[PDB]
């Protein structure tokens, strides 16, 4: 909704990147279950637990059922198929909806979302009142408006007392972006470890001899490269995020996000008494400046002691 | 307001209950699935080795593949997603039931249009200043309203015994949840021995079956216990907060201690434990809020209003 | 939509309760749709047309998978029970029956209008800013003509559905044929769902093309037919039950005649008549939602009210 | 939307009653589609062509997989009856063309726009408060809106008694569609009991199977015959509002409308006796709710304009 | 949507026929993916490559489930007609490019802007009271309309569109009858493939039935209904531009009617869609003329 | 919803090509998916591991199981077959989706959507301002000349805010560039992997021990749909090429960083109308695109006197 000003351009990348691995995700887990199997045929030749592999050209009769034959696929399929293979995407559908509640997580929490709807809504409505318009400028001015003013002065110099105090949002936004940084390392570790597990051809030796007759099967995964390429593409996936995450977290440790200077607006206004705004607040002002500078420049007239001057004897003037 | 008055604890339940409900839908749609057990009789009549012909048809295999479902497979097994989503819609439905009850959304709404008509109130800022016009006689009508507020909810102790009983619900249902899931997980095998008599019909007698899904399923019932182990470590958490400090006594000391004002009471009953909400949420609407109980603070503004007429 | 007021807690605990029912329909249906069928397995002994039941080999039967396939199908067409086949359809439409005789209440077109209207009326007044200024007992030009014009309006709208009752008795009857169907239901339900069997011995005189007269047969979905049955039979319970209170609620107290004696005792408008009928009715379902919109209504409707309003209007 | 006040209580039903019949019409065609075969087996001992119909073993017909599919195939083709094949699809066909026959009032451009200035002059006549100030019986702003609206009343009834191409279109609608339903009865009534499970076919591929008289049986047959007797209640419902609404067209001139009553009761005796389509759009809104007509015929009397006037001269 | 007034009764009805064309195209289509094939049989006996045919028992053929496979693969690729197989993707783009073809007047910007401008200029004339008042006998909307006369009579860009978007559509329709009609006798139940997997098989000739034909003949059956139906609505469509001039748009009637007798003869795209308001409803022609009187401004 | 003003023909073309190669991605998808397969038969007489091709006719007696035909089937699908003909509609979903976001970045960067929503506001505020007639006519109430005023202000601070720096240029030509490499490699790559796509297929893949037939010829029945879903897909790349290659000669015709208002100019009576310059000129050059008359209406308030115009028209209101 209006929480897009709060997500720079990283939190949308990360966001869309989520939801595309949330679709691969989708995508092959209804393979899974769909079409998932091992079609599986016996070694009629073994030697030492390993097939042997020792006029025209005829078929091998194995005297099999077709039941004996789905029976040897389930019995391979749960045994000697790897579990990479099998909870592909079962994995990445945990790891996305982690990545996702990490990303949400700050949005939800209570503590640190009535502070950003607060946010939000006081820093939207100063940037659609019209004496930010007036100030910046630097008359008549509606009965309405002119209560819309000093109402909304009031909620922003309670709103700057309320939220100055402490650094929970900066904390918890610190810790969603370590958070996500270090399973993005675990991912990428696991996932590029275990991927080549996921092969066309798997031998499988289940001790079924006394249901079907053979020892050793050589089974065929036809979901195996497709798997494969969907992994690579997880793993590319999960390495842009990662990437965007360690971006995250450089521009959070190189400056100070609790610690805001208004220089650059109140050396450009006639306004020289705007406060270096501090903390939590100072960490949001800093997210806007990350979404767009025109926010925080309108916002910074309503923290500024001559403007109040201005607008109260201005009022005083029209009641 | 629905949303402020529920603290992390009951948005994380919420979460889970959702989550939960997604892993039983799962569940069904893998009980969808056509294919379900697969079925080859026992015993049945460079070394090479040959097939072993079992002389049946795909009919009969079908037969056994039913028979040994029906008669041999657990029925946890069976109707595990269904008992997960009858589990997570009671979770879901007892989730806000200490809200859903008329006289408790009655006060609620109430405490909430109090407390957020204060919050936008110039006077409390005005207090605030004080101890660190027309809006004195609106705050003198929100001290009225402050009143009217005290006698209508401080007489009754409803809400805080009602959010105890739904807290020691989901305790409960998280225990017998928990005993049943463990007693019977084991149950979910890959390998059945499968022993229906059916050799008047197949001529076998024993079978040895696989449920195909048996390790999706096992998965999917340790993924419900996951959850359902958080949950109830969160409900755990949540009664040892609700009875490790009195409810029905709020001390308003804290804010004594650095507001001059002593004459602001302590609140008991429903008040204190909506309150004791509120500090979860956010404890500066309870500091700015303890400004309003005075009558000391009210013959001041009195004072002031008879100043400024 | 906008007649979420007029739905009290019964209506919208069967309208969860429906929803819950077109779900389990709308899942059998499902089932029933792709894998009902049954394995029929032919009977090598026979006497009296039944099964005899007189290392280990398999039975060869010496039939094709075409001729199982005619097997199950004629077996599950002539002695599988009509209630196993059709149990789905059978809740779809029950389900959609019950939806319609609940809301056939706002899609006839007197009653449809009859209860907009009152419903238009009744968020206008809730939102009216003249009713927080009559419970705390000058006018802008605009808000005055707003609260004559309301005025006038809740007059005449109050004197047009004096007149008849349409919508108490189109309710009464929706309550009465929700609590038959319910009764019905049980009952055939009931009956029937004992012939929902797993194994099912059939005998369809096919030996012509087959060769065996008696065949076995396994229904799959029998079980699971069965326990949802089951559920859908508690489901049903829980709505008659809900539907029984309803009608109890229409016999214990006369629904035709509202008296404001809880608001005009209260308030110093005592002048207040007692409604009846139809606008009886539609405030008894408010008192049932929310007492706050009568209360904030019965101000509009008061004489006293009226000439305070006059005044108030005049003195700008 | 706008219109749902010119419909009454018939085309309300007739439009639940044909989304209900799409519902059916999809549902049987998604069955078609999926599970429409039929297992045919060869009768081994053939007298006069046909099926002579004279421990125990399985028959052996030495027919492979495939030889089976292409019998059924063939005998689907051949000798399934035509209305066993494609009573969905026709279903369906008559379900759109009784849409669109109900539809093609809101759809066909100069009946369109009657409606819709119709609906708009309506609805703002509805919004106005001067109209429940006359009836009662100056704020600037609702005198421009109330001269702008009486103008507009006297503009539109001007516009619109020209043609009555709107009541001809709605007789020729219910024309339309009562034909269709009786012709849509006649065979569906005549052709339904051709869905058989069990039929014959004799398709000469004894060339390519051996065999020359099959018999085959249809899984769907019985589902379809269901489904057909519920399509045949809905279309002999449908029929019935069908013919109860050609009654009320017939019954009285729709093409009249008196004001008789309504000027009686209003003090406002000289409310003109309307005539042609505004005469039938006004007899729609008597079958919705006759408070729109009473409330809207204020605008149409002389003495009413007479008063406007001098109440305007009063005010300027 | 905004040019609910422009459509006529034309246009909106080939809209619908191309809905329900587009319905069966996408049933069509899923019919084709999902169940579509052919079941292949040989002929046992063979007298000159074909099959003789000289209680009854089954024909044994020697054949593994696969190789039936492969001669149904085989016989639907090679001697199948490609009518059969593709008819529901050529409706399917027959309809798109209709859909394309309709909606080009409105999806290209400079014709979307011309004709959201006069939509929004007549819609606030509608509600306008002065309308009402000149008729029983704004400045700024009186000069908005003069303007918007200046910019609009400078092209007849949309007018051009129109007309050719109907001759696409007539001699579309015309092609799409021609081939469907030559082509539909083409989908049959049985055919004849003769393959030559006679090293694979061991079988040259085989009889194929193919069970989504007939539904294939008789949607396209429906399919060509429909297109005449289409072609017919476009051919009166192409006299209704070809019996009167568009161009240039008479206000005789209005103006006489009216008090002011001073409203100008339009021309080209104003006169275009000031036709199509005629078309529409004439109240809205009606009432833009005493929006257009020099007269009434002068009165205004 | 008021960013169609921002698109321009060749972009709403671009985005209904878009939208219909999705479509034929998502089916192409969905015949991989689930009826994807290939009949693999034995070739029973071979010569060199090639297939010699060498009373009535009997089948021929392969001796083959239905799962050794299933095990055939799935090698030399996995094996012999081309990667194009298995993997030709995700490639077709991926180039779609990468072709999406290049559109689509232009709105989802948060830099450039700030001021891209900020010069839609500023220009539908001015498109339904009453002055603007007035303006374009050469009374009004005190709230008209009030919020016309207030408008003027904030034009001129949207003007300075928007006018120091490119932003919004540079990513349409990044976009636009992007968007026309990308069609070049699809066209190079899909044009010469077209050919693979192919009915019969010789595979030959060493199972003579689980099989005990060595070469097999093989039907791909989807590979003459997914012919006539290749061929159709490459001309509407070379549709989404040919009307990208237009935008980019648009973009480098003329100098889009510079927009010049001597037409307004000369036109109106108002002179003192700067040449604006840099994402201000692109995003008016783009909107002159859509339709010039916004431009033409905006261009009022850049100029001066029609700001004495309009304080002199208020004082005399007042
Ligand atoms: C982790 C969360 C995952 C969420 C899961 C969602 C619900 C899953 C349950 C599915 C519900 C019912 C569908 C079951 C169908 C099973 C039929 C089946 O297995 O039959 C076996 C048989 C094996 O197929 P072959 O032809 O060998 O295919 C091999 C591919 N070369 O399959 C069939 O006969 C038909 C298969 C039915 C397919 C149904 C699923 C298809 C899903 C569509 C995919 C959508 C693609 C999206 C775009 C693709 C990229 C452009
Ligand atoms: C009120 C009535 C409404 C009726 C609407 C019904 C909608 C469906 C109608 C279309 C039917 C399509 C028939 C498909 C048959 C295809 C071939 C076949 O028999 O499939 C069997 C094959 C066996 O599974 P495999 O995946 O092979 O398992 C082993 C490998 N893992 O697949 C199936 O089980 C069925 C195939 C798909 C049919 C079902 C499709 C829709 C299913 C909806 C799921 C509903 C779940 C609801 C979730 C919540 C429940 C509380
Ligand atoms: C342009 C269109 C783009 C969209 C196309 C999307 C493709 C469909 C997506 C779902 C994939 C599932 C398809 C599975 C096919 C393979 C399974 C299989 O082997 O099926 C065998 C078997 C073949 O024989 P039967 O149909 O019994 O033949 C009887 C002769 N009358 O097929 C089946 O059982 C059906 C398989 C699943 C079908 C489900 C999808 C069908 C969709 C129905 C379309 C119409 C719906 C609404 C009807 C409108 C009213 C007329």
């Amino acid at each position: 909704p209006a929480y897009r000003i709060l997500k720079p351009w990283w939190d949308v990348f990360t966001d869309y990147i989520s939801i595309v691995m949330l679709m691969i995700a989708v995508f092959g887990g209804t393979l899974q279950v769909t079409q998932d199997k091992m079609i599986c045929l016996p070694c009629k030749w073994v030697t030492k637990d390993s097939c042997n592999d020792s006029t025209g050209p005829t078929g091998i009769k194995y005297d099999l059922d077709r039941h004996q034959y789905n029976y040897v696929d389930a019995v391979c399929y749960e045994n000697r198929l790897h579990w990479f293979a099998k909870y592909f995407p079962y994995l990445v559908l945990l790891h996305t909806l982690i990545f996702l509640a990490c990303s949400n997580f700050w949005f939800k929490f209570p503590r640190t979302s009535s502070k950003l709807e607060h946010f939000v809504s006081i820093l939207l409505k100063c940037f659609d009142s019209p004496w930010t318009t007036r100030a910046l400028s630097e008359g008549v001015l509606d009965k309405k408006e002119g209560e819309q003013a000093k109402a909304l002065f009031e909620k922003v110099k309670k709103f700057r007392t309320h939220v100055e105090e402490g650094d929970i949002v900066y904390r918890l936004y610190m810790r969603q972006t370590i958070i996500k940084v270090i399973k993005f390392a675990l991912i990428i570790c696991y996932t590029v470890y275990y991927v080549h597990n996921i092969k066309f051809d798997v031998d499988c030796t289940v001790d079924i001899e006394s249901l079907t007759g053979y020892r050793t099967y050589r089974c065929a995964h036809p979901l195996a490269t497709l798997f494969k390429i969907l992994a690579s593409f997880y793993i590319s996936l999960v390495i842009f995020y990662g990437l965007i995450c360690m971006y995250t977290l450089w521009w959070m440790l190189r400056r100070s996000l609790k610690k805001y200077s208004f220089e650059s607006i109140r050396e450009e206004s006639s306004y020289s008494d705007i406060p270096d705004v501090k903390n939590d607040f100072a960490f949001m002002l800093h997210l806007i400046d990350q979404y767009d500078p025109l926010y925080s420049k309108r916002f910074a007239v309503f923290l500024s002691e001559v403007s109040e001057n201005k607008l109260r004897q201005l009022n005083l003037n029209n009641e | 307001a629905f949303r402020v008055l529920k603290p992390w604890w009951d948005v994380f339940t919420d979460y889970l209950s959702v989550a939960m409900l997604m892993i039983g839908v799962f569940g069904c749609t893998l009980q969808v699935m056509q294919d379900k057990i697969i079925c080859l009789p026992k015993r049945v009549q460079t070394v090479e080795m040959k097939g072993l012909k079992t002389d049946l048809d795909l009919q009969q295999y079908s037969f056994i593949n039913q028979m040994c479902y029906e008669r041999a497979l657990h029925w946890y097994a069976k109707y595990f997603p269904y008992l997960v989503l009858i589990h997570t819609l009671v979770f879901m439905l007892c989730s806000n039931f200490w809200f859903k009850f008329p006289g408790s959304s009655s006060k609620i709404e109430h405490f909430i249009s109090i407390l957020g008509k204060c919050f936008d109130s110039p006077w409390t800022t005005r207090a605030l200043s004080e101890v660190s016009k027309k809006e004195g006689e609106q705050a003198k009508a929100l001290f009225e309203k402050v009143k009217k507020f005290r006698l209508h909810v401080e007489e009754g102790d409803i809400l805080y015994a009602m959010y105890v009983r739904q807290t020691v619900l989901k305790v409960i249902k998280f225990l017998i949840i928990i005993a049943y899931n463990s007693a019977l997980v084991s149950k979910v095998q890959f390998t059945v021995d499968c022993n229906v008599d059916i050799q008047d019909m197949t001529g076998y007698k024993n079978f040895s079956c696989n449920h195909t899904m048996a390790h999706l399923f096992s998965k999917l019932s340790f993924c419900y216990l996951c959850f359902v182990s958080i949950y109830g470590l969160t409900c755990l958490y949540t009664l040892y907060w609700l009875f490790y400090r009195s409810l029905r006594e709020y001390s308003f000391e804290y804010v004594r201690q650095e507001t001059g004002i002593d004459d602001i009471p302590d609140v008991k009953n429903d008040f204190a434990f909506m309150l004791h909400m509120i500090d979860q949420y956010d404890p500066l609407y309870s500091k700015r809020f303890a400004v309003f109980l005075s009558e000391v603070s009210e013959n001041k503004l009195k004072q002031l209003n008879l100043n400024n007429e």
